[PDB]
């Protein structure tokens, strides 16, 4: 199957109350490996995965220093953003920034990609070419001007599809003892009245690694798309996710309904009823 | 410009009374990423609460995961308190084993 | 491992 390599990056003013609150965190897949957080007592990067670990001290110092310069640029970017959308020093703002690759089961590159936020809305975005920028409005527009005179593209380009790639390839075989792994999901449905005349029935989706799924709600086939309840997918705290989707239905009329359960982890998709006897 | 919480109480295993399990408080959804969250049993804070490292969604709202081993009985009142700008009072969500 | 330093500011 294909992997990913993925950072996050969140910074936060804080005035009157410090500098900024700088995070950052690294994914393989759905699995956290690393961590930088300004509020924590080291100030350096930190494994949070066990095969990261057997790195050494110079592979955690260049993290370390690359890492910090990212929250140093961060915390300059802030200042510029509160300029360019004419915004008091007086609120907090938010940068949010992601960026990584796909490879497939052979190992190939498939994708890179950066995306930008601010205050949670959009700001700029590499794109899929790897080569132009796309401003979410006016204001961005200033930093594309900006990132385009300074080659900005092809630099980021040259991580995006070379560098993330060459090192998403070690840790798959550093971690390939545990990031490999698909767990499928474990599933099931539960009934609970909520009346004389109606239950909810909930579909249940448990202890499934990677944490893409999807479950639906059909009457009779026909799909059930306004009446489903659907909660977050959430993790378990162990490496796997669970889900659920319920749907509010008359009683006696329970088996004219089906959840449908697809995760790339199933053989086939599995289709659930409620076995009224 | 402004996301409240969703919020999601639930063990990380299937409930058994007398079992090790651990309580998990999944809080997700919600901008700005100022947010407070307490475990709590009958209405006490626990005191031993981890969480995971602030990360972001899709659509750029922000998700946390709090949680803390515990062994779950019959009269034990579980809970989760969430405060955050875009609440009236800090919100508090009962575990339920069914969810 | 996270791009070296040295990119522009926005």
């Amino acid at each position: 199957g294909s992997h990913s390599m993925r950072y996050f990056f969140t910074s936060v003013s804080r005035p009157g109350r410090g500098e900024p609150r700088f995070i950052a965190v690294g994914y393989v897949d759905d699995t956290q490996f690393v961590r930088f957080d300004s509020d924590a007592a080291s100030q350096r990067m930190e494994p949070r995965a066990p095969w990261i670990e057997q790195e050494g001290p110079e592979y955690w110092d260049q993290e370390t220093r690359n890492v910090k310069a990212q929250s140093q640029t961060d915390r300059v970017d802030l200042g510029t953003l509160r300029g360019y959308y004419n915004q008091s020093e007086a609120g907090s703002h938010t940068i949010q920034i992601m960026y990584g690759c796909d490879v497939g089961s052979d190992g190939r590159f498939l994708r890179g990609y950066r995306q930008d936020a601010y205050d949670g809305k959009d700001y700029i975005a590499l794109n899929e070419d790897l080569r132009s920028w796309t401003a979410a409005d006016m204001a961005a527009q200033i930093t594309k001007r900006k990132w385009e005179a300074a080659h900005e593209a092809e630099q980021l380009r040259a991580y995006l599809d070379g560098t993330c790639v060459e090192w998403l390839r070690r840790y798959l075989e550093n971690g390939k003892e545990t990031l490999q792994r698909t767990d499928p999901p474990k599933t099931h449905m539960t009934h609970h009245p909520i009346s004389d005349h109606e239950a909810t029935l909930r579909c249940w989706a448990l202890g499934f690694y990677p944490a893409e799924i999807t479950l639906t709600w059909q009457r009779d086939g026909e799909d059930q798309t306004q009446d489903t309840e659907l909660v977050e997918t959430r993790p378990a705290g162990d490496g796997t996710f669970q889900k659920w989707a319920a749907v509010v239905v008359p009683s006696g009329e329970e088996q004219r309904y089906t959840c449908h359960v697809q995760h790339e982890g199933l053989p086939k998709p599995l289709t659930l009823r409620w076995e009224l006897s | 410009i402004q996301r409240t919480p969703k919020i999601q109480v639930y063990s990380r295993h299937p409930a058994e009374n007398g079992k090790s399990n651990f309580l998990n408080c999944y809080v997700s959804g919600f901008h700005p990423s100022d947010i407070e969250v307490d475990l709590l049993k009958n209405g006490e804070r626990i005191e031993k609460v981890e969480h995971s490292d602030l990360s972001f969604s899709k659509d750029w709202s922000f998700y946390l995961l709090y949680y803390t081993e515990f062994t779950p009985t019959e009269k034990d009142e579980y809970a989760c308190r969430v405060n955050h700008v875009t609440l009236s009072q800090p919100k508090i969500v009962k575990w339920d084993r069914d969810m | 491992v996270v791009v070296g330093a040295g990119g522009v500011g926005k």
